[PDB]
């Protein structure tokens, strides 16, 4: 928690350093919090940025209309 | 017979800082002896180390549910024309690289041993896109995003929906479209001049700041108290006087520490149940009046609710509530009931209002008047049994359509 | 589990204690461990009124929802389910309680045309409850949660204003029922 | 109240609709056309 | 009701401890009595908040 572990797989975080994970370049859904954004899991243990969710784009027309 | 749209804004706490504390740090630091004092009060570290831990969860739960409210991050479009709204002051600004809106900028840039700080699970940038995401879907789907998939509304047609649903019919806004572009877009300039202001405007969460910093001051400042000891010195007492009377000055500087310690731990508590209060209160006008229409009056704004953008605040959160206001009245003569044939007339949704020579019937909450015509009339008993009632004919279009 | 804790006493067995000790000793290890158990009393009621006044706020949360979302229907969105709430179903749990919310989620989406308002004869018609949908030829009306179209007819379309000062409108006849009446 | 067409409105068919039952429904202007 | 307690004390009254007992267990006496003093109070404070 908020140690510099250069006097003690390392990756520093905002929160500190994670030893015993590596990192991920694409996001999953976590269920592990750790903080700023940083989660954990296992699929070994792998640590990723957090998905914001799903990237979906809407369009908008003001001459058109969605009905269900 | 007019209206006026006045933009208010509202301020919500959402999550206060986490802290969490050492006990062998911040009490004994590194005297052995202190360390080995504090096993004979029994189980006083674990409880106060749950009690921080289930503090900082509920804090991140609070903090997570009152953004995360929906599964997708809605893109606004490139263009930022919707029908003559301006929609700058609220929607990202791609030259800044910080994703920050420049009225979440302006709030942004209006506020300020043993004792570590734990940062938040989530930082500015996510409750940013959270924001933005929320904006896009109230701003190019309506309040359906909120059920299920978005539907591309136009936001004309989604402002006449909202304009329905507090009962004006659709037949006031597509006429002066321009003016209330125009209304809006001051609103949100003299919202955006009016919300540096005042230093006070940004009131709790300016409070909230301040409460936690210096209630860590004070934790810290109980480290230099001699508690009716010789000193407030671990290495001192030790080294200097006999180890019986040292025994009885580390006891009572070490309750002494551990009665701050409980008190610092109350306090906390108190202030994360009063942050959590407020955080559902936020989390439900998150769900109600941005999510929707709400129907409440006097419950987002000071006015008739249309709609409500959210805008991200470090630990709290800003409301941007559109009211309606219908400013500069004008009175008349009215009847509850007209008679004709013998037989009573009712209105079907709106009042009988006279100007004084001639009838006409219009909306409950804006002057349009029409004449009295069978189709928006119904007619139930008798003319004597009701009270107030007058004389006038009524307008049917068969009269004329059966000649012709 | 604080029982078994010395608090600086000689031992945490109350018997012993008195039992072994004069009572001008005994005075002061009865006031430490009376002082001690006093301290973690009040640490435990203070936590048991802080958790019960969670429980009341809890439940006074639930009995709001019961009494909005089961005795009747709640018109505003997301307070009982996702997506429009029609009635829900209360359950009987040990220490708390577990709602059966019933959802209305649309689906299915479709892309469509519209328009404000349609022009004819020189006035604009506007309509009761739906809006004008064209499916790329001709026009219809429905509902904003479902489809359903209907011949743009005279009954639930209104007219208002004239065709100049409205925008985006567009051009089509309206079907008025009372005119093939009277011709048979 | 007299059930006319006015507080009513027509939909689908005849097929579908369980529980429908038989009867002649008034239509206003109908002693007015002829008149 | 909590003022006029003994709290493990010689006495409750300030001027009968502060005069008849010799003033190096004196003043742990009255250290022990508004120390309970003080507790009562952080107790009533916590009825309240
Ligand atoms: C809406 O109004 C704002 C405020 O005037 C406009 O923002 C300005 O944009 C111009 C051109 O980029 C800048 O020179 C100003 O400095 C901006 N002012 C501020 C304070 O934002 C915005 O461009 C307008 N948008 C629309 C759609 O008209
Ligand atoms: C509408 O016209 C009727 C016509 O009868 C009025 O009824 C009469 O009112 C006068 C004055 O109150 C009475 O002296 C008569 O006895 C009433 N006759 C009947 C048959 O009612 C009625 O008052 C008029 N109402 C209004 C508001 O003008
Ligand atoms: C839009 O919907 C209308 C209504 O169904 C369609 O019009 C029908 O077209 C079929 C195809 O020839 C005809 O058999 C029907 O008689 C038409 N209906 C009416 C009421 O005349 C129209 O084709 C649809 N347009 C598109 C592009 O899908
Ligand atoms: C840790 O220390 C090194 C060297 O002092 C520094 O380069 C690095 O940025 C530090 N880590 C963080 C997270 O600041
Ligand atoms: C809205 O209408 C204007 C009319 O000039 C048009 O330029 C713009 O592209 C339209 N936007 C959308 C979303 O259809
Ligand atoms: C209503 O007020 C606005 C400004 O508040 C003004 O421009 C307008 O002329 C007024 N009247 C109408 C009928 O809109
Ligand atoms: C009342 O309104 C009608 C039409 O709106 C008008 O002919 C009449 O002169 C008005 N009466 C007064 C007193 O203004
Ligand atoms: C509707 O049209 C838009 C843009 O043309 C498109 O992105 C969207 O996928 C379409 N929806 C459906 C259901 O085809």
């Amino acid at each position: 928690q908020g140690v510099n572990c250069t006097e003690v797989n390392v990756f520093q975080t905002r929160a500190g350093c994670l030893i015993g994970a590596e990192y991920v370049n694409n996001s999953y859904e976590c269920d592990i919090p750790i903080g700023a954004g940083i989660c954990a899991s296992y699929q070994s243990i792998i640590a990723y940025t957090m998905s914001l969710g799903a990237e979906n784009s809407v369009a908008y027309s003001n001459n058109s209309i969605a009905i269900p | 017979t007019n209206f006026t749209i006045s933009v208010t804004t509202e301020i919500l706490p959402v999550s206060m800082t986490k802290t969490s504390v050492d006990c062998t740090m911040y009490i004994c630091g590194d005297s052995t002896e202190c360390s080995n004092l504090l096993l004979q009060y029994g189980s006083f570290c674990t409880q106060l180390k749950r009690a921080l831990t289930g503090i900082a969860v509920e804090q991140d739960k609070n903090t997570q549910e009152v953004f995360a409210q929906v599964k997708q991050i809605y893109k606004t479009p490139p263009i930022k024309y919707f029908g003559g709204f301006n929609f700058s002051q609220i929607l990202p600004d791609p030259s800044k690289p910080s994703k920050r809106s420049p009225i979440e900028d302006l709030l942004f840039n209006k506020v300020t041993n043993g004792l570590t700080v734990l940062p938040p699970l989530l930082t500015d940038e996510m409750i940013a896109q959270y924001t933005s995401a929320l904006l896009a879907g109230t701003i190019t789907s309506g309040w359906t995003f909120g059920a299920g998939p978005a539907l591309q509304i136009p936001f004309p047609m989604q402002m006449a929906y909202r304009f329905n649903g507090i009962g004006v019919t659709q037949n006031v806004l597509y006429e002066n479209q321009k003016l209330i572009a125009n209304q809006f877009n001051s609103a949100i300039g003299k919202i955006q001049d009016s919300l540096s202001s005042t230093p006070s405007a940004l009131g709790k969460l300016q409070d909230v700041v301040n409460h936690n910093a210096q209630a860590l001051n004070t934790l810290v400042k109980q480290l230099s108290s001699k508690f009716g000891a010789i000193s407030s010195v671990l290495n001192d007492i030790l080294s200097r006087l006999d180890p019986p009377e040292a025994e009885v000055q580390i006891d009572r500087l070490i309750t002494g520490r551990l009665q701050s310690l409980q008190t610092y731990v109350t306090q906390q508590l108190i202030r994360a149940a009063e942050i959590r209060a407020s955080a559902n209160l936020a989390a439900t006008k998150m769900s109600e009046c941005v999510l929707g229409q709400s129907k409440r009056v006097d419950f987002c704004g000071k006015g008739y609710h249309l709609m409500s953008f959210p805008q991200s605040a470090p630990h709290g959160v800003v409301f941007l509530h559109v009211t309606y206001v219908p400013a500069q009245e004008k009175n008349f003569t009215t009847a509850p009931a007209i008679c004709h044939d013998g037989k009573a007339h009712f209105p079907r949704e709106g009042v009988f209002v006279s100007n004084g020579t001639h009838w006409f019937v219009t909306q409950r909450n804006f002057y349009e008047p029409q004449i009295i015509t069978t189709d928006n009339t119904f007619v139930s008993g008798n003319c004597d049994v009701v009270i107030g009632i007058v004389n006038n004919t009524v307008y049917d279009p068969l009269q004329p359509e059966l000649d012709s």
